[PDB]
C-alpha cells in the first residue's frame, strides 16, 4: 500500500527506534535531575563525596535514582545555558559558613548575589532550591573570634552559632522574590555527614509530589 | 406540577445548560485539538470533552421534546436515539472521571502492583473499548423498541419498546446504577487516598507547602463535591423511577412524582456538562497553556 | 570483523526435521534483519525466508511456507532455521544474509559461509538472465543483462535491483544495490543501469579477482526472486 | 600581560584598516542582482506545485 | 599602555571613518525599485515527533532529505524527512548537547555542548551501529556550535571566547581562532569552505580565514549577545540574529551593515537565522515562539511561521531550498515547503 517492501522494513525500523525512545524516555522521567551551584570551593566537591565543563554523578538512594550536574568550571556566560536546566528538579545550592568573614567584596556576598540571580531568574521561577550551610563546624569556630557585623553590618544579635546561623538563613531565604511558589530548604552540614542524602530525599520528595500534581491536572 | 414544571421549567433550564455547555465543551475540543497526546489524563479528557459536547449535542432535541411545541412525532426520536446517546455519552463521562481518578492515585500514592490499569500506553484501547463497552450496551435501547405509537398525542416511551426491549431497558438502566456506583466507590476510595498521601506530604517546611496543599485539597474536594451533587440523587432516584415505569406496583402520584425527580437530577447531571471544563480542563496545563495564549 | 558462521547442516532423510544456526559476531546483530538464503547445486535462484529486526515481520517463500520456520535471538545475536518434513528439492547450501533497511543502507551487504544439507531420495515477479556462460579476457569491458516480469522502478524513485557476484568456492558477496550503488569494498569497475525493466551490469577493466557468477535481485516485493546466474568462464 | 594584549589589538587593528573596502551601492547591487538571478530557482520564494514538490 | 589604547582607538576611528566614506547608499533606498516578494504563506508539510526533550540545534543533508537534531534528552535523531522516519538514533554520553552537525558527505554527524567535547560519529559504520568516530577535547568552554567543514576536518566555536579548526582524523586543534571577548554562540561556513563567520556575546561577529587563522574582518552594530549567523548564499554577506528583536545583514566587500530587520512587535530574541536558496527570503527563529521570514533585500516581514508552542531554537534550508526545518524547544520538529 504506496510502501514498497525497503521502505515497509525502514518504517518498521522507525517504529522500532520509536519504542526504545519511549523506553529511554519512560526511564528518564522517573529520575531526580539536581543543579549543583555554588560561588566556589563551598563544599560542592564535599557534597558529592557524600552523595570537563559539567560534572554528572548518579546515584541510588531508596529507590530513587539522582542525577546531579555540576557546573564549575565553566567559566562562561552562565545566562547563555541555564535554560538547558530549566526542567531539573531540585536546585542544590552550597554556601560556605565560614566564607561569611572572607573576602575575595565579602565572598557570602557574591554567594548571595549568585543566589539572588539563579532563584529569581525565569527559567528557576518555580524550581525547587534546597540549600546547605556548609562548614558548619568552621562557622561555628570562628563565629566567637570574627563577628558577623563584619558580613552583615546589620546583624543585631550576639555571637552565638545559633543566632547567626538562623540570621543566614533567614537572610538567604529572603531572596526568594516567589515563596507562594517555590520553596527554599535549608541544611546545615559539617564533613561526611549521612544526613545530606536524607535531606535531599525528602525535598526532591516533595518536589516529586508537587510535580505529579501538578502533571495530573490536580494542583 | 404538570405543564409548568416539565414544560415550563424543565425546558428552561435544560436550554440554560445547553446555551452553556455546548460553547463550553466546543472552545474546549477547539483547544483540546491542539493539545499533544502526551499523558494518559489528556486522552481522558478529551474523551470527556468529546462526550460533553455530544450531550451538548443531544439537549436541544430534548428542550424541542419537552416544551411540546415540536411536532408529535419528534419524541419518539428524542426517546429511541437522541436519549440514549445522552446517557451514553454521560455513563461514559462517569467511568472516565473513575479512569481519571485511578490515574491520578497511581501517579501520586505510587502503589506497588506490577502495572497500573489505565495504563497509559494502553489507555487508548482502554478508551476505546469502554465507548464500545457502553454503545454496544444501550444500542439495543435504539434498535429494540420497534413498536408503533398507537397515542399521537401522548407518547410513552416504555409504552413503545417490545417486551425484550422492556426487559433489557430495565437491565440496562440497573447496570449502568450499578456500574455508576462502583465507579463512584473507586472514585471516593482514590480520592480519599490522594488527599491522604498529600496531607503526608509536606511536614516540616511551610508557606509554600501550606498553598500547595490547599490548592490540592480545594481541587480534589471540588471534583468530588461536584460528581456528588450532579450524579447521586439521579442514581438514587433512577431505580424507584425505573421500576416505576416498568411496574404497575406505583401509583400514578407516586409515578408522577418520580418523573419529576428523576427529570430534575438529570438536569443536575446536565449541568454537569457545562461544570466539567471548570473544574478538569482548566487545571490541565497544556489545556491552560494554549487556551491563554489565543489572547 | 563481520562474522556469519552457519552450522547444522549434514545428511537428513526425506521428512525429517533440521535445525540450520547462524551465529553472528562483529556487528549489531540486534538491529539487523535477516534471510535464510538457499542455493541448489545447479540453480541458486532460491531465497528460503526473512525475518525482520526484533521479529516484528517474518516472510516466508512460497515453497516453504507453513513447513520452515525463522526466528532469532538476540542476546546471543544467532539466527535459527528449523524445518519440518524435508523433501528432496531442499537439497542445497544455505546462507544467513545480513540485511539492515533505512534510507542509504545497503541490504544483502554481507553473506554467511553456508552450510549443505542434503536430503535423501505464479504471481511472483520472476528475472530472467540473458546468459549463461560468457566467454570473457580480463582487461576488457563485460556488460550482463537481466530482464524482468515487472518494473523494478517504484513511486519513490527507488529501482530495487541488486547484483550480486559469486565466486567458485565463496559466498555471494553485493556489487550493487538498488541498481545503481556500489557496496562497500567492491572496486569502482562495476556500474550499474536500467530503464525499470531491463538492466545491465557494466565491468571495466576485467581481472581474475571478479571471475564467477552473476546474479541479480528484485526487493521491489516480498516474495524475493533471484536471477538464473550469468557464470564468466576465463 | 595588558601591553602584549594592547599589541595584539593594535596590530589586529592596524592588519583590518588596509583592507579593499567596495562602495555600498556596489555592494547592494550585486546581492539585488544574485537574488534576481537566482529568484527563478528559490522553491520557497516562488511555491512549488505539489507535482514537483517532494514534501507533499 | 596608554600609548596602545590611544593608537588602538584611532585606528577604530579611522575604520569608522573609511567605513562612513565608503557607503555612498544604502541597500533600502537601492531595492525601493524592485518589486516586494508578497506574503509568504508557508504551510508545515512535515511534522518530527520522537524528541522527549527541547531540541537545541538541527542540520541538513546535502541530499535535501536526511536531517540531524540534537535534544537536551541525549538524543542525536537522524530523519528522512521525505517520510517522517527516523534513519537513526544516537545515544550521547553527555545530553547537555547544543549543537550538531551533519557532514557533507553524510559519513558523520557531530555534536557538543555542556561537556566541552566535540563527539564525531561514524554513520557507515561495518558493523551497522553509530558508533562515535572521534572525541574532540580542548575546549575550555561549552560547544555552542560546529559545522564541518569536509569529512577530515571540522570547525567549532566554544564558550570560551574561541573557535577551533580541528583534524579529526590526528583529535589536535589545526587552527586557534581568537579575539573574542565573549563567548561565540553561532557558527557558518563559506560555500567555499575558505572563510568563515562567528558571532559572539561582545555583540559583534568576526570573518576568519580557516587557511590563514587570521581575523579577516570584524563586524560591530548589534547591541546584544549574538546567537545566529548564517552566510549569504554568494558568501558575500552575511546575517546575524542577536537578543535584541533585530537581525543584522553585513557584506563583507563593504565591511558594512547592509541592513536591519526589526519590527516594534517583536521585544524577544533570535535563536536562529537562515536564509533561502537564493538568498531573498531571510527566516529568523525567535523566543515569541514564532518564525518570521523577511524580505532581505527590503527588510520586510514577508510573512510568519506560527506552528511551534515553544521558543524556536534551531532552524536550517535545505541545499536545494525546498524546505524550512525549525526544531524549537516543544520537542517538535516542523518541515514547511
Ligand atoms: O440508563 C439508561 C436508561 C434508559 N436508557 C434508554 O434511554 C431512553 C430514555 O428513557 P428513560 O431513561 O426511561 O427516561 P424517561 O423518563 O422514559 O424519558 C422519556 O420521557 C421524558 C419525560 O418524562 C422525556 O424527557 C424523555 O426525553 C423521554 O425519553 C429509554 O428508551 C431507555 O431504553 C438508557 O439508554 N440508559
Amino acid at each position: 500500500c504506496t510502501l514498497s517492501a525497503e521502505d515497509k522494513a525502514a518504517v518498521e525500523r522507525s517504529k522500532m527506534i520509536d519504542r526504545n525512545l519511549r523506553e529511554d524516555g519512560e526511564k528518564a522521567a522517573r529520575e531526580v535531575k539536581l543543579l549543583l551551584l555554588g560561588a566556589g570551593e563551598s563544599g560542592k566537591s564535599t557534597i558529592v563525596k557524600q552523595m570537563t565543563g559539567i560534572v554528572e554523578t548518579h546515584f541510588t538512594f531508596k529507590d530513587l535514582h539522582f542525577k546531579m550536574f555540576d557546573v564549575g568550571g565553566q567559566r562562561s556566560e552562565r545566562k547563555k545555558w541555564i535554560h538547558c536546566f530549566e526542567g531539573v528538579t531540585a536546585i542544590i545550592f552550597c554556601v560556605a559558613l565560614s566564607d561569611y568573614d572572607l573576602v575575595l567584596m565579602n565572598r557570602m556576598h557574591e554567594s548571595m548575589k549568585l543566589f539572588d540571580s539563579i532563584c529569581n531568574n525565569k527559567w528557576f521561577t518555580d524550581t525547587s532550591i534546597i540549600l546547605f550551610l556548609n562548614k558548619k563546624d568552621l562557622f561555628e569556630e570562628k563565629i566567637k573570634k570574627s563577628p558577623l557585623t563584619i558580613c552583615y553590618p546589620e546583624y543585631a544579635g550576639s555571637n552565638t552559632y545559633e543566632e547567626a546561623a538562623a540570621y543566614i538563613q533567614c537572610q538567604f531565604e529572603d531572596l526568594n522574590k516567589r515563596k507562594d511558589t517555590k520553596e527554599i530548604y535549608t541544611h546545615f552540614t559539617c564533613a561526611t555527614d549521612t544526613k545530606n542524602v536524607q535531606f535531599v530525599f525528602d525535598a526532591v520528595t516533595d518536589v516529586i509530589i508537587k510535580n505529579n500534581l501538578k502533571d495530573c491536572g490536580l494542583f | 406540577q404538570n405543564l409548568l414544571i416539565t414544560q415550563q421549567i424543565i425546558p428552561v433550564l435544560y436550554c440554560m445548560v445547553f446555551i452553556a455547555g455546548i460553547l463550553l465543551n466546543g472552545v474546549s475540543g477547539w483547544i483540546f485539538f491542539y493539545v499533544p497526546s502526551s499523558k494518559s489524563f489528556i486522552i481522558y479528557l478529551k474523551n470527556i470533552v468529546i462526550a460533553d459536547f455530544v450531550m451538548s449535542l443531544t439537549f436541544p432535541f430534548k428542550i424541542l421534546g419537552d416544551s411540546g411545541l415540536g411536532p408529535w412525532q419528534l419524541n419518539v426520536f428524542v426517546c429511541r436515539v437522541s436519549a440514549v446517546l445522552f446517557y451514553v455519552n454521560m455513563y461514559v463521562s462517569i467511568v472516565f472521571f473513575g479512569l481519571i481518578s485511578f490515574d491520578r492515585y497511581y501517579k501520586i500514592v505510587k502503589p506497588l502492583w506490577t502495572s497500573f490499569i489505565q495504563s497509559v500506553s494502553y489507555s487508548k484501547l482502554l478508551s476505546v473499548i469502554v465507548w464500545m463497552l457502553m454503545l454496544l450496551l444501550a444500542v439495543p435501547n435504539i434498535i429494540l423498541t420497534n413498536q408503533s405509537v398507537r397515542e399521537v398525542t401522548q407518547i410513552k416511551c416504555i409504552e413503545l419498546k417490545s417486551e425484550l426491549g422492556r426487559k433489557w431497558h430495565k437491565a440496562s438502566n440497573y447496570i449502568f446504577v450499578a456500574i455508576f456506583w462502583i465507579v463512584f466507590l473507586l472514585l471516593i476510595v482514590f480520592y480519599t487516598a490522594i488527599t491522604k498521601k498529600i496531607f503526608k506530604s509536606h511536614l516540616k517546611s511551610s508557606r509554600n507547602s501550606t498553598s500547595v496543599k490547599k490548592k490540592s485539597s480545594r481541587n480534589i474536594f471540588s471534583i468530588v463535591f461536584v460528581f456528588f451533587v450532579c450524579f447521586v440523587p439521579y442514581h438514587i432516584a433512577r431505580i424507584p423511577y425505573t421500576k416505576s415505569q416498568t411496574e404497575a406496583h406505583y401509583s400514578c402520584q407516586s409515578k408522577e412524582i418520580l418523573r419529576y425527580m428523576k427529570e430534575f437530577t438529570l438536569l443536575l447531571s446536565a449541568a454537569n456538562v457545562c461544570l466539567d471544563p471548570i473544574i478538569y480542563f482548566f487545571l490541565c496545563q497544556p489545556f491552560r497553556e494554549i487556551l491563554c495564549k489565543k489572547l | 570483523d563481520v562474522q556469519l558462521v552457519e552450522s547444522g547442516g549434514g545428511l537428513v532423510q526425506p521428512g525429517g526435521s533440521r535445525k540450520l544456526s547462524c551465529s553472528a559476531s562483529g556487528f549489531a546483530f540486534s538491529s539487523f534483519g535477516m534471510h535464510w538464503v538457499r542455493q541448489a547445486p545447479e540453480k541458486g535462484l532460491e531465497w528460503v525466508a526473512y525475518i525482520s529486526s526484533g521479529s516484528g515481520t517474518i516472510y516466508y517463500a512460497d515453497t516453504v511456507k507453513g513447513r520452515f520456520t525463522i526466528s532469532r535471538d538476540d542476546p546471543k545475536n544467532t539466527l535459527f532455521l528449523q524445518m519440518t518434513s524435508l523433501r528432496s528439492e531442499d537439497t542445497a547450501m544455505y546462507y544467513c544474509v545480513r540485511s539492515i533497511y533505512y534510507y542509504g543502507s545497503s541490504p544483502f551487504d554481507f553473506w554467511g559461509q553456508g552450510t549443505t544439507l542434503t536430503v535423501s531420495s505464479g504471481s511472483d515477479i520472476v528475472m530472467t538472465q540473458a546468459t549463461s556462460s560468457v566467454p570473457v579476457t580480463p582487461g576488457e569491458s563485460v556488460s550482463i543483462s537481466c530482464r524482468s516480469s515487472k518494473s523494478l522502478l517504484h513511486s519513490n524513485g527507488n529501482t530495487y535491483l541488486y547484483w550480486f557476484l559469486q565466486r567458485p568456492g565463496q559466498s555471494p558477496q553485493l556489487l550493487i544495490y538498488r541498481m545503481s550503488n556500489l557496496a562497500s569494498g567492491v572496486p569502482d569497475r562495476f556500474s550499474g543501469s536500467g530503464s525499470g525493466t531491463a538492466f545491465t551490469l557494466t565491468i571495466s577493466r576485467l581481472e581474475a579477482e571478479d571471475v564467477g557468477v552473476y546474479y541479480c535481485m528484485q526487493h521491489l516485493e516480498y516474495p524475493l526472486t533471484f536471477g538464473a546466474g550469468t557464470k564468466l568462464e576465463l | 600581560a595588558s601591553i602584549a594584549q594592547a599589541r595584539k589589538l593594535v596590530e589586529q587593528l592596524k592588519m583590518e584598516a588596509n583592507i579593499d573596502r567596495i562602495k555600498v551601492s556596489k555592494a547592494a547591487a550585486d546581492l539585488m542582482a544574485y537574488c534576481e538571478a537566482h529568484a527563478k530557482e528559490d522553491p520557497l520564494l516562488t511555491p512549488v506545485p505539489a507535482s514537483e514538490n517532494p514534501f507533499r | 599602555l596608554d600609548q596602545l589604547r590611544q593608537e588602538a582607538e584611532q585606528l577604530k576611528n579611522q575604520i569608522r571613518d573609511a567605513r562612513k566614506a565608503c557607503a555612498d547608499a544604502t541597500l533600502s533606498q537601492i531595492t525601493n525599485n524592485i518589486d516586494p516578494v508578497g506574503r509568504i504563506q508557508m504551510r508545515t508539510r512535515r511534522t518530527l515527533r520522537g524528541h522527549l526533550a527541547k531540541i537545541y540545534a538541527m542540520h541538513w543533508g546535502t541530499d535535501s532529505r536526511l536531517l540531524v537534531s540534537a535534544s537536551q534528552d541525549g538524543k542525536l535523531i537522524i530523519w528522512d524527512s521525505y517520510t517522517t522516519n527516523k534513519v537513526h538514533a544516537i545515544p550521547l554520553r553527555s545530553s547537555w548537547v547544543m549543537t550538531c552537525a551533519y557532514a557533507p558527505s553524510g559519513n558523520y554527524v557531530a555534536c557538543g555542548g555542556l561537556d566541552n567535547i566535540c563527539s564525531i560519529y561514524n554513520l557507515k559504520t561495518r558493523e551497522g551501529n553509530v558508533r562515535v568516530s572521534r572525541e574532540l577535547a580542548g575546549h575550555t568552554g561549552y560547544l555552542s556550535c560546529c559545522r564541518f567543514l569536509d569529512d577530515n576536518q571540522i570547525v567549532t566555536s566554544s564558550g570560551d571566547t574561541t573557535c577551533a579548526l580541528w583534524d579529526i582524523e590526528t583529535g589536535q586543534q589545526t587552527t586557534t581562532f581568537t579575539g573574542h571577548t565573549g563567548d561565540v554562540m553561532s557558527l557558518s561556513l563559506a560555500p567555499d569552505t575558505r572563510l568563515f563567520v562567528s558571532g559572539a556575546c561582545d555583540a559583534s561577529a568576526k570573518l576568519w580565514d580557516v587557511r590563514e587563522g587570521m581575523c579577516r574582518q570584524t563586524f560591530t552594530g548589534h547591541e546584544s549577545d549574538i546567537n545566529a549567523i548564517c552566510f549569504f548564499p554568494n558568501g558575500n554577506a552575511f546575517a546575524t540574529g542577536s537578543d535584541d528583536a533585530t537581525c543584522r545583514l553585513f557584506d563583507l566587500r563593504a565591511d558594512q551593515e547592509l541592513m536591519t530587520y526589526s519590527h516594534d512587535n517583536i521585544i524577544c530574541g533570535i535563536t536562529s537565522v537562515s536564509f533561502s536558496k537564493s538568498g531573498r527570503l531571510l527566516l529568523a527563529g525567535y523566543d515569541d515562539f514564532n518564525c518570521n521570514v523577511w524580505d532581505a533585500l527590503k527588510a520586510d516581514r514577508a510573512g510568519v511561521l506560527a506552528g511551534h508552542d515553544n521558543r524556536v531554537s534551531c532552524l536550517g534550508v535545505t541545499d536545494d531550498g525546498m524546505a524550512v526545518a525549525t526544531g524549537s524547544w516543544d520537542s517538535f520538529l516542523k518541515i514547511w515547503n
